[PDB]
């Protein structure tokens, strides 16, 4: 099912688990780099299912700063007393980006991933992921960056691992499926809730009605991820331009420069042949600022699916249901 | 200030493909990248705070800060020619005042009035009527015209249309990159 | 007036029941916690919880109340919302240990608020039964307390228990996302038809004789508040502006796609 490469597994999140991260969801902390915490649940059939996970609270007014680790393993021995160990199958984020994975924190679980390759990284993201499909995603840095490491370094390392090519994303893995019987009292809760206490299950239902009445679901959105088209993929294209005022554009006067001299002097050197071709700063593609560059022209991708998934089904509803 | 807060207030609102890189904004980035300001003092905010109202245009508000304290701090004395070269000023900012709602508060404007902005701002109707006139031909503004009853029907829904073009601010740079990328490759 | 009516929790208080319970370390019949969070001096509004080491039993219980500050010092650190209110076991109601736990929380002694989670086959009795312990004059014994009921509400952000409304759609049969907006339609379909049978039963009922008793102008006034927002009232330049909509947005995913041909043609050139 969800069997990974050589050993890691499918994450199987309960829907108390859920509720561990929208506890947390979007308070403290709006534009800020929120580690939602890290999830940790054990090795268990082909889906490491989740027991807890607690949001690793940084410095969080402004900006975001990794704590003191003592709250991390003595918390985590809080859990020890009553519950299960610091099984840590990842670590988890909001984190105000429906369809995105960032770049330090990319880095952070490749290497957490390197320690233990049976890890996955959650992104549970709001209604902001704009409804809009596919709010839970458990991604992890794949087994091609498992393979060839450390890690997928940028001046040298980045084209010389783009030679097998590593895969980027892959494995995106798929999140609650079964019924894990941590739901049989959920259940209880449900039933007296649809009961004679409807008043908070209506309250959701009605709750939706204003996520569309005032909010730009569309018109932000398509606003902010078009800006991040401007500035991602033209400079994208500038850094294409720029690898090509070196690889060829440079090169092709360095070659002018060699063989203007008949390529070195028979009795001498060959002092100007050996000077000349001073290899230009980038050498071989500068292929780890393309890597997240193929990995966010894609958060673009499916950030474009989210666009396409908005406007579609919504004037489907529009052409179907207004007609009267 | 009339040749760029004038000439470039059209292609600011998601045009960007014309922006002269030498103008105020050498000093428009520092008079306005502080914490505190009121009734200026120096030159440049005194030469600025009547700019910020020739934003909102104001034809009265703008007038009344190029004229305020500057007959001591060499404006209307210096300038050899007692108070006529205020007479081309205020001109120049009645005129350049009337140039601006064209520009930018068009939006509802469908039906507007030419004799009332002829009142409102005090120029002559024919050195109205030649720039009201100027700004369909010389600035390709979506609207029309038939000035036998001096007047300039609109019609210019571009609002919520502009932001698919904002798109193609960056669409444009997506597929005018293309078009580079293989002048390079070959 | 007396602060014991109601604990406004919503289901992470149930989150850090449940999980808790179910690995428990083997703390087989009775899982106990100290519950955090904060009143409105009427209303006792909770947002998270947590299970304590415990052996209640008769007549030995132990509530590690360093632990429970340990636990304290971490959970404001996670999040500054909570004080200690008090404790929650699992079943049952006023006990002796009940008391017991009372005392050790009268060395924390803020007002004693409890909440007792009724672990039975049933449906008609409630999964949790909020109880504050008012008289409250107490010094004799351990604790005269006596268990004045706090209403259960879930009153906390809509789109958590909309996240949760998924976990109840999870609790019949899950449910899955990855067409999430696909099979809401589905969901928002069946609402249409539930609204329909209701609807035709109503009718037929008063069709015969004697039926819409409680529809006429409740459903009937929500009949019309249908149409209020959904047709709008019968303008076909209104099937214009939104089959013009269409253009519109059919044109931003367009060149999504088009978009999407580009990611291929800009980054892959690349790989040569």
């Amino acid at each position: 099912g969800g069997s990974g490469d050589s050993a890691v597994k499918q994450v199987q999140i309960d829907g108390l688990v859920v509720l561990k991260i929208i506890k947390h969801y979007q308070e403290e902390g709006q534009g800020t780099e929120v580690v939602q915490g890290v999830l940790l649940g054990l090795v268990v059939e082909d889906r490491l299912e989740i027991t807890n996970c607690f949001p690793f609270p940084q410095h969080t007014e402004d900006d975001a700063d990794f704590d003191e680790v003592q709250y991390q393993m003595e918390m985590m021995r809080s859990l020890r007393h009553v519950n299960i160990d610091h099984l840590h199958v990842g670590w988890y984020q909001s984190t105000y980006y429906g369809s995105f994975v960032t770049r330090a924190l990319l880095d952070s679980q490749f290497s957490y991933q390197h320690a233990i390759e049976e890890s996955v990284v959650l992104i549970y993201d709001p209604i902001k992921t704009a409804q809009g499909s596919l709010s839970l995603k458990a991604y992890r840095l794949t087994p091609k960056l498992m393979e060839v490491c450390k890690e997928k370094d940028f001046s040298p390392e980045a084209l010389k691992k783009a030679n097998i090519t590593f895969e980027h994303m892959f494995e995106e893995v798929p999140i609650v499926i079964k019924n894990s019987h941590l739901i049989n009292v959920l259940m209880w809760e449900l039933e007296k809730k649809s009961a004679v206490a409807d008043k908070h299950e209506l309250l959701s239902l009605a709750s939706s009605n204003h996520l569309g009445k005032n909010l730009q679901l569309l018109m932000d959105r398509v606003d902010e991820m078009s800006q991040d088209i401007v500035k991602y993929n033209t400079y994208m294209r500038n850094t294409s331009k720029q690898q090509q005022q070196k690889h060829q554009y440079q090169q092709r006067r360095q070659q002018e420069n060699m063989q203007r001299q008949s390529r070195g002097e028979p009795p001498l050197p060959e002092e100007d042949l050996s000077k000349l071709f001073k290899p230009p700063q980038p050498p071989a593609r500068m292929d780890s600022l393309l890597i997240a560059g193929q990995i966010n022209t894609y958060c673009q991708n499916i950030k474009e699916f989210t666009a396409q998934n908005l406007g579609k089904l919504f004037m489907a509803q529009a052409l179907q249901e207004y007609n009267n | 200030y009339l040749v760029s807060a004038m000439l470039l207030e059209i292609p600011y609102m998601a045009a960007h493909e014309s922006d002269a890189r030498r103008r105020m904004i050498s000093k428009q980035f520092h008079h306005q990248l502080r914490v505190g300001e009121r009734q200026p003092l120096l030159g440049p905010p005194e030469s600025m705070r009547e700019h910020v109202v020739a934003a909102s245009k104001a034809m009265k508000m703008g007038d009344w800060k190029t004229c305020h304290s500057f007959i001591i701090n060499e404006k209307m004395n210096g300038k050899v020619w007692d108070l006529f070269p205020e007479a081309d000023k205020v001109r120049t900012m009645l005129v350049r005042k009337i140039q601006e709602e064209s520009l930018r508060t068009y939006l509802f404007t469908y039906s507007s009035v030419y004799d009332s902005i002829s009142m409102e701002t005090l120029s002559d109707m024919f050195e109205l009527d030649l720039p009201t006139v100027h700004s369909i031909i010389s600035k390709m503004i979506i609207n029309e015209e038939l000035m036998a009853s001096l007047d300039q029907p609109t019609q210019t829904v571009v609002m919520h249309r502009t932001e698919p073009t904002a798109q193609q601010n960056l669409a444009l740079q997506l597929a005018e990159k293309l078009g580079s990328l293989v002048e390079n490759n070959e | 007036f007396p602060g014991g009516r109601v604990v406004r929790l919503h289901p992470v208080i149930l989150a850090s029941i449940v999980d808790s319970y179910e690995r428990r370390n083997e703390g087989a019949a009775r899982v106990i916690g100290t519950l955090l969070g904060t009143v409105d001096k009427h209303s006792v509004e909770v947002t998270n919880c947590f299970s304590v080491p415990h052996n209640e039993s008769e007549d030995e219980v132990a509530v590690d109340m360093e632990f429970a500050k340990n636990m304290y010092e971490l959970h404001k650190k996670v999040s500054p919302n909570e004080l200690i209110l008090g404790w929650y076991a699992t079943g049952h109601d006023i006990t002796e240990h009940s008391v017991l736990i009372h005392e050790y929380y009268s060395r924390e002694a803020p007002n004693p608020i409890h909440l007792t989670v009724d672990t039975s086959l049933q449906n008609g009795r409630m999964s949790i039964k909020a109880y504050v312990s008012t008289s409250m004059g107490v010094p004799g014994r351990t604790m005269g307390v006596m268990f004045t009921p706090l209403t259960v509400k879930y009153a906390y952000y809509d789109t958590e228990r909309i996240g949760v409304d998924l976990i109840m759609k999870t609790c019949f049969s899950p449910n899955r996302v990855i067409g999430l907006s696909s099979d809401l339609q589905q969901v928002g379909g069946a609402s249409a038809r539930i609204q329909d049978a209701l609807s035709t039963v109503l009718q037929y009922a008063e069709d015969v004789l004697s039926g819409k008793v409680s529809a006429d102008n409740t459903v009937g006034r929500f009949l019309m508040s249908l149409v209020n927002q959904v047709p709008k009232i019968v303008p076909d330049d209104f099937e214009t502006m939104l089959n013009s909509n269409i253009n519109d947005l059919l044109m931003v995913t367009y060149l999504a796609n088009l978009t999407q041909s580009q990611i291929a043609l800009n980054e892959k050139l690349v790989n040569l």
